[PDB]
């Protein structure tokens, strides 16, 4: 996931 | 018959800018007359208004920067179908 | 060496003149993934902000749609409108003026089929739903994101809009993207799901670099590309026709419905988008809930060029007064009656050419479509007080058969009586046109179709499925 949408994913 | 609408998610509202939407069968020159009629009567009450854009091609109407105080006045304009306060959209 | 999302939308058997408009942020149009394929219109309507960050969202998404290595529909032409600012924020008015610009571009210099991608969302808007609708009746295909709030997509726009494909996201284990209180939206306003978590695309950091992003707009991006390829193989497709193919070619029953609120699992379609490999199409439509009155009606309706062949209802309570097919504005429509907690109206909306359909309302060995050559496609049933192929069976109840004159159509009725939930599915190659419950030793609260499976819920119960094919 990113701020423009900062955590990770999967 | 003309109604007002505004976003329910309260922090997404954008007061002061309104989308005046006229009836289906309204012509672009009718929409501009109606929009300048608003500024005409809003000027009489000492309010300044800015027509930011007049719509045609998908829906008939215009986009006006004004006080919400004029919403009773704008709802009674001829050809008016509904008015909606502008609100925020976000990237998904 | 193939991204999980691109493999997911590849069917289990697999072997341009379309333009794709995109409304969001700025774009790095000279990124090697999208360079040359993405005309930046330079239209702009963005609010004032309260550089590589500005175009990250749109660069990624143009890359998912048509990027050379990581795009779904490589070789698709794209045009870019700026409606979201550097913080990912825009307005409804900006998005109207943007949609209006697309339609006037199309009148002034026509082209082929048009696919407008709306990778944005705000709260339910009357005006934005009207504009998407009137743009869609003009013949333009709009694809939108469901929303990132783990909510009902009907509370958002244009996700809730009539005649827009609304897409929710799923991850690499075929489950709904959820992240705390955030996650994909769901409900009757979501048309299907698509890969939307851990999606690799063009990163606005360099002309060559890549990033992994997540969002219902990433799911929307796979579908705009699937539709772009779909519309080049068959440019004549109407939007009703496209959405039926989008549903038909999806993967069915892979999502773990347990990730959705309990009440939204029936309302949320279990479809994950996929490209077509290298017929009678039906989709199930759920109604905007009616109410708690005893005189309460909800209405589900089909597309303009879409025939209505069955109609059913579901009350979470059980206290229901059935459903009936009625003509409104010249169109068959499905209406469900409450006793009463409230009820849904579940319509079966099919694409049938060379077929005239008609409703025959009569009591329940009679046959309702006695006219030779006509087929019985669906049986409805409603009553007022609360206490053999072309035939509808009932108990005191008034029946509403829908009968179509159709040359190639062939229909058979499978049944299976038995408990909480009874199911019966049409055989592979047949399409379920009608799903109904036969009463007995147990009160039944509803019967609804799930792709080609008929589902009746009770608290002896018989599920009754009508299946039809072509020849
Ligand atoms: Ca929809």
């Amino acid at each position: 996931f990113v701020s423009t949408t900062d955590r990770p994913c999967g | 018959t003309a109604t007002f609408h505004r976003c329910a998610k309260d922090p997404w509202r954008l007061p002061g800018t309104y989308v005046v939407v006229l009836k289906e069968e309204t012509h672009l020159s009718q929409s501009e007359r109606t929009a300048r009629r608003l500024q005409a009567q809003a000027a009489r009450r000492g309010y300044l208004t800015k027509i930011l854009h007049v719509f045609h091609g998908l829906l008939p109407g215009f986009l006006v920067k004004m006080s919400g105080d004029l919403l009773e006045l704008a709802l009674k304009l001829p050809h008016v179908d509904y008015i909606e306060e502008d609100s925020s959209v976000f990237a998904q | 060496s193939i991204p999980w999302n691109l493999e997911r939308i590849t069917p289990p058997r697999y072997r341009s003149l379309v333009e794709v408009y995109l409304l969001d942020t700025s774009i790095q149009s000279d990124h090697r993934e999208i360079e040359g394929r993405v005309m930046v219109t330079d239209f702009e309507n963005v609010p004032e902000e309260d550089a590589s960050k500005c175009d990250s969202h749109g660069t990624h998404l143009a890359g998912v749609v048509s990027g050379r290595d990581a795009g779904v529909a490589k070789g698709a032409s794209m045009r870019s409108l700026r409606v979201l600012n550097c913080q990912g924020k825009g307005t409804v008015s900006g998005t109207l003026i943007g949609l209006e610009f697309i339609r006037k571009s199309q009148l002034v210099q026509p082209v082929g089929p048009l696919v407008v991608l709306l990778p944005l969302a705000g709260g339910y808007s009357r005006v934005l739903n009207a504009a998407c609708q009137r743009l869609a009746r003009a013949g333009v295909v709009l694809v939108t994101a469901a929303g990132n709030f783990r909510d009902d997509a009907c509370l958002y726009s244009p996700a809730s809009a009539p005649e827009v494909i609304t897409v929710g996201a799923t991850n690499a284990q075929d489950q709904p993207v959820t992240l705390g209180t955030l996650g994909t939206n769901f409900g009757r306003c979501v048309d299907l799901f698509a890969p939307g978590e851990d999606i690799i695309g063009a990163s606005s950091d360099c002309s060559t670099c890549f990033v992994s992003q997540s969002g219902t707009s990433q799911a929307a991006a796979h579908v705009a590309g699937i539709a772009a390829m779909m519309l080049s193989a068959e440019p004549e497709l109407t939007l009703a026709e496209l959405r039926q193919r989008l549903i038909h070619f999806s993967a069915k029953d892979v999502i773990n419905e347990a990730w959705f609120p309990e009440d939204q699992r029936v309302l949320t379609p279990n479809l994950v988008a996929a490209l077509p490999p290298s017929q009678l199409f039906c989709r199930t439509v759920w109604s905007a809930h009616s109410g708690p009155t005893r005189m309460a009606t909800a209405i589900a309706r089909c597309a303009p060029d879409e025939e209505l062949l069955s109609c059913s209802s579901f009350s979470r309570s059980g206290k229901r007064r059935g459903e009936r097919m009625e003509a409104q504005g010249g169109k068959l429509v499905c209406r469900a009656h409450n006793a009463g907690e409230g009820v849904y109206a579940i319509a079966r909306c099919c694409l049938l050419p060379q077929a005239n359909c008609s409703v025959h309302t009569a009591p329940p060995t009679r046959v309702h479509c006695h006219q030779q050559g006509h087929v019985l496609t669906g049986c409805s049933s409603h009553w007022e007080v609360e206490d053999q192929p072309n035939q509808c069976v009932g108990h005191e109840a008034s029946i509403h058969a829908s009968c179509c004159h159709a040359p190639g159509l062939e229909c058979k009725v499978k049944e299976h009586g038995i408990q909480e939930q009874v199911t019966v599915a049409c055989e592979e190659g047949w399409t379920l046109t009608g799903c109904s419950a036969l009463p007995g030793t147990s009160h039944v609260l509803g019967a609804y179709a799930v792709d080609n499976t008929c589902v009746v819920r009770s608290r002896a119960v018989t599920a009754v499925a009508i299946c039809c094919r072509s020849r």
